[PDB]
């Protein structure tokens, strides 16, 4: 059934750059917004950013803006989230999430996001 | 920012009983809360959305309930594969907030 | 400052086996945005029926989008008699202010062949 594939997770060193993806099937990935909602070690849910859907409406959290840039291609459904000036705060399990309601209906297994040295 | 709040912060039960935990929201939203459940080590699982409406495959025996500020979730007849942490989000504002999780415990 | 979309025919009558077909024009302003399709149940509880974007997870009610951006056709296939009843189409904002902004609402009569 749907299934959301997120891949790009890799220890990166603290001011680095990192990608990720979102491999969208299941599902009409352009008919539907997503977002990315990241769980950081031992904290709660921390909704990340949001993507329309056609693309052109753009949502972010505070304390990610200016530093997360989200973008779909719905060509090849795929989902990115590039992210730039990294902390260690940033560190957390980044989830590909199905967006276009209320409600967030599937949640993809995640993907490991550590920032250290 | 709207801040979300739970209680209890841990729960301890056993099978068949029946759990009531809350959410508060620091301002209304009327009916745009969502209730998820996770697993250690798993992604969030969909349960209730509209503070009512029962996501499909959801077990009937998950009910919610409420609507501006308070709201509560209900397990009827607990079973063993209901033991997890639940979150609540409102989707009224932007940004999504959450709450800190609730944690049921086998006891 | 966001118009409720508007929810044509008032009165559809259709013979029972024929399909009955609604259309709810919505002009959005950002495409953050979801229709959804209401029946009004006894004592005006809102059933939600279909929707678009489809979910596509009853399947007598779809939801069909138009060439232009601002027709949508919900369609009842193989209408009963029990079909009969109070029908709308609501807006919601999600992103931001999230607001349930519902259009008139419209009869369906069910005759009999």
């Amino acid at each position: 059934e749907v299934q959301l594939l997120e891949s790009g997770g890799v220890l990166v060193q603290p001011g680095g750059s990192l990608r990720l993806s979102c491999a969208a099937s299941g599902f009409t990935f352009s008919n539907f917004g997503m977002t990315w909602v990241r769980q950081a070690p031992g904290k709660g849910l921390e909704w990340v950013s949001g993507i329309s859907g056609g693309g052109r409406d753009t949502y972010f959290a505070d304390s990610v803006k200016g530093r997360f840039t989200i973008s779909r291609d719905n060509s090849k459904n795929t989902l990115y989230l590039q992210m730039n000036s990294l902390k260690g705060e940033d560190t957390a399990v980044y989830y590909c999430v199905k967006w276009g309601n209320i409600y967030f209906d599937y949640w993809g297994q995640g993907t490991l996001v550590t920032v250290s040295s | 920012d709207i801040q979300m709040t739970q209680s209890p912060s841990s729960l301890s039960a056993s099978v068949g009983d029946s759990i009531t935990i809350t959410c508060r929201a620091s301002l209304s939203i009327n009916t745009f809360l969502n209730w998820y459940q996770q697993k250690p080590g798993k992604a969030p699982n969909l349960l209730i959305y509209a503070a009512s409406s029962l996501h499909g495959g959801v077990p009937s025996r998950f009910s919610g309930s409420g609507s501006g500020t308070d709201f509560t979730l209900t397990i009827r007849t607990l079973q063993p594969e209901d033991f997890a942490t639940y979150y609540c989000q409102q989707s009224s504002n932007t940004p999504f907030t959450f709450g800190p999780g609730t944690v049921v415990d086998f006891r | 400052p966001w118009n409720p979309p508007t929810f044509s025919p008032a009165l559809l009558v259709v013979t029972e086996g024929d399909n009955a077909t609604f259309t709810c024009s919505f002009s959005n302003t950002s495409e953050s945005f979801v229709l959804n399709w209401y029946r009004m149940s006894p004592s005006n509880q809102t059933d939600k029926l279909a929707a678009f974007p489809e979910d596509r997870s009853d399947c007598r009610f779809r939801v069909t989008q138009l060439p232009n951006g601002r027709d949508f056709h919900m369609s009842v296939v193989r209408a009963r008699r029990n079909d009969s009843g109070t029908y709308l189409c609501g807006a919601i904002s999600l992103a931001p202010k999230a607001q349930i902004k519902e259009s008139l609402r419209a009869e369906l009569r069910v005759t009999e062949r």
